[PDB]
């Protein structure tokens, strides 16, 4: 079994430093090129950087030249990514990966396929303090829904960091509920919404509370969604 | 700068024989990889050297093509094959791009659009947010265009969409409008206009 | 003797010499299973002269040399006794005496580049053919006409080394091939490189 175990991810302020680590096992590490790939929220994968088996030739993505250094200890079967001068947009999940073929000497020379991939660490570049969300209703007014379809919900606004967990009646209202993916506002705080489509007639007269839960800040709010 | 191009989405049903086309920059020759990604998870090497099945990968995946036109084909689509697929030139690390989303085919269904004004309590904090739901619509591409006093809004809206619902094979959309109570006192023409395939004409609520 | 011959350093060396500057590694005082050498993997060429491959598992030699370099696929045929052409004449020449083996394999996946890799060179011009096993690394400007070049490139004055352009669009005659040439030397001396059986 080839394995690649990543560590070192976490939360850092703009300008800070982080060091990532990718412990390798199950193969002759020093013979394979390795690379760091990342995925910022709502964007696609991009190669951060790469390095041939010997360490003697390395590649950097333009957005990170001068700021990141890639290296390896072939003694310890470990790949690194020293990250400096981090910027907000460096926020991503960072994977490490192994080259299928062995023996490259120059990082731009040869064919580069990546068979094994680590699980990824999350890197968060932000100067937001830990903070719990605020919950607002999503207007369950009776206008425009005199039929069997009605939409209501809650609104988990202004929290950091992720995640936020939403339940409705402690997991008893499963069908019809869509918890959206959060978004990063310009304030540096996250927001999302939890909408439930319920038959407006009764389906339980006003028997609905949204069980928001923000572990980082220890926030739990049970908000009832009444017209 | 990206080196490869494949369509944004392909729609298919379990059992189907699916092909994904890929056009490469010239001068790649043989060096084309296919990668599979499930959301949040690390990508997986499916095919290398444009036609070689990678170890451990199901035989229903196969790769063909010469020159600049390549194609991944999935003979017998399984439910676990819905993911995003990338064709990747295997030299000088090109960016991945949007890839091809492999989603479930389904009859075209229009969204049940809802409009929600800002809260009382949030207007005590000094800010207002307007929410326009789009519930259970199949063709994922959609337009939602806010209208303040019949003038179009820009750069003040944020969207987020769920992955294809397991049950009803539809998508959902939320769009949020950001407004301060200072700028919220020139108001009361607040509309959400959805341009969607399931609707013969754009709908406003 | 007892310890295994270091063929891995030659065959799996990460970077190969240009053919004009071809490298030579001396193999001594070791034991060499040649059936495993076959079985490393996927050699597009494994040709022997003056010896049977099914027999040098049983043979000893005074010394064994291993020459390596990179060339085009359609030139591998020039690595044999009695061949002519740019590689045989001007870069690397086997004798008609040759008792050894020529081993080669496609190295597109390590030596090509998308816009072409121009770092592997060959000698294109020379005033006479190379002698067997002779090596020329000189870069005098080549006087193809009657005018003394005096070290400056002119119309009949060419720099003697020319670049392969290894690019993956090439297709096999022009893709790079890594070549290893094993010489088996029976010199007036003790044998030190033996097969595992003998
Ligand atoms: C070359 O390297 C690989 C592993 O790095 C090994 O499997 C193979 O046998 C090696 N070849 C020789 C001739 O040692």
């Amino acid at each position: 079994e080839v394995q690649l175990l990543e560590s070192g991810g976490g939360l850092v302020q703009p300008g800070g430093s982080l060091r990532l680590s990718c412990a390798a096992s199950g193969f002759t590490f020093s013979s394979y090129a390795m690379s760091w790939v990342r995925q910022a929220p709502g964007k696609g994968l991009e190669w951060v950087s790469a390095i041939v088996g010997s360490g003697g030739s390395t590649y950097y993505a333009d957005s990170v030249k001068g700021r990141f250094i890639i290296s390896r200890d072939n003694s310890k079967n470990t790949l690194y990514l020293q990250m400096n001068s981090l910027r907000a947009e460096d926020t991503a999940v960072y994977y490490c990966a192994k080259s299928l073929i062995y023996g490259h000497y120059d990082i731009l020379t040869g064919a580069y396929y990546f068979d094994y991939w680590g699980q990824g660490t999350l890197v968060t570049v932000s100067s937001a303090s830990t903070k719990g969300p605020s919950v607002f209703p999503l207007a369950p007014s009776s206008k425009s829904t005199s039929g069997g379809t009605a939409a209501l919900g809650c609104l988990v606004k202004d929290y950091f960091p992720e995640p936020v967990t939403v339940s409705w009646n402690s997991g008893a209202l499963t069908s019809g509920v869509h918890t959206f993916p959060a978004v990063l506002q310009s304030s540096g705080l996250y927001s999302l919404s939890s909408v439930v489509t319920v038959p407006s007639s009764s389906l339980g007269t006003q028997t609905y509370i949204c069980n928001v839960n923000h572990k980082p800040s220890n926030t739990k709010v049970d908000k009832k969604v009444e017209p | 700068a990206q080196m490869t191009q494949s369509p944004s989405s392909v729609s298919a049903s379990v059992g189907d024989r699916v092909t994904i086309p890929c056009r490469a920059s010239q001068g790649i020759g043989n060096w084309l990889a296919w990668y599979q990604q499930k959301p949040g998870k690390a990508p997986k090497l499916l095919i290398y050297a444009a036609s070689s099945l990678q170890s451990g990968v199901p035989s229903r995946f196969s790769g063909s093509g010469s020159g600049t036109d390549f194609t991944l084909t999935i003979s017998s689509l399984q439910p676990e094959d819905f993911a995003t697929y990338y064709c990747q030139q295997a030299n000088s690390f090109p960016p991945f791009g949007q890839g091809t989303r492999l989603e479930i085919k389904r009859t075209v269904a229009a969204p049940s659009v809802f409009i929600f004004p800002p809260s009382d309590e949030q207007l005590k904090s000094g800010t207002a947010s307007v929410v326009c739901l789009l519930n259970n619509f199949y063709p994922r591409e959609a337009k939602v265009q806010w209208k303040v006093d019949n003038a179009l809004q820009s750069g003040n809206s944020q969207e987020s969409v769920t992955e294809q619902d397991s049950k009803d094979s539809t998508y959902s959309l939320s769009s949020t409008l950001t407004l301060s109570k200072a700028d919220y006192e020139k108001h009361k023409v607040y509309a959400c206009e959805v341009t969607h395939q399931g609707l013969s004409s754009p709908v406003t609520k | 003797p007892t310890n295994l011959c270091p063929f891995g350093e030659v065959f799996n060396a990460t970077r190969f010499a240009s053919v004009y500057a071809w490298n030579r590694k001396r193999i001594s005082n070791c034991v060499a299973d040649y059936s495993v050498l076959y079985n490393s993997a996927s050699f597009s060429t494994f040709k022997c002269y003056g010896v049977s491959p099914t027999k040098l598992n049983d043979l000893c030699f005074t010394n064994v040399y291993a020459d390596s370099f990179v060339i085009r696929g359609d030139e591998v045929r020039q690595i044999a006794p009695g061949q002519t052409g740019k590689i045989a004449d001007y870069n690397y020449k086997l004798p008609d005496d040759f008792t050894g083996c020529v081993i080669a394999w496609n190295s597109n996946n390590l030596d090509s580049k998308v816009g072409g890799n121009y770092n592997y060179l060959y000698r294109l011009f020379r005033k006479s053919n190379l002698k067997p096993f002779e090596r020329d690394i000189s870069t005098e400007i080549y006087q193809a006409g009657s005018t003394p070049c005096n070290g400056v490139e002119g119309f009949n004055c060419y720099f003697p080394l020319q670049s392969y352009g290894f690019q993956p669009t090439n297709g096999v005659g022009y893709q790079p091939y890594r070549v290893v040439v094993l010489s088996f030397e029976l010199l007036h001396a003790p044998a030190t490189v033996c097969g595992p059986h003998h």
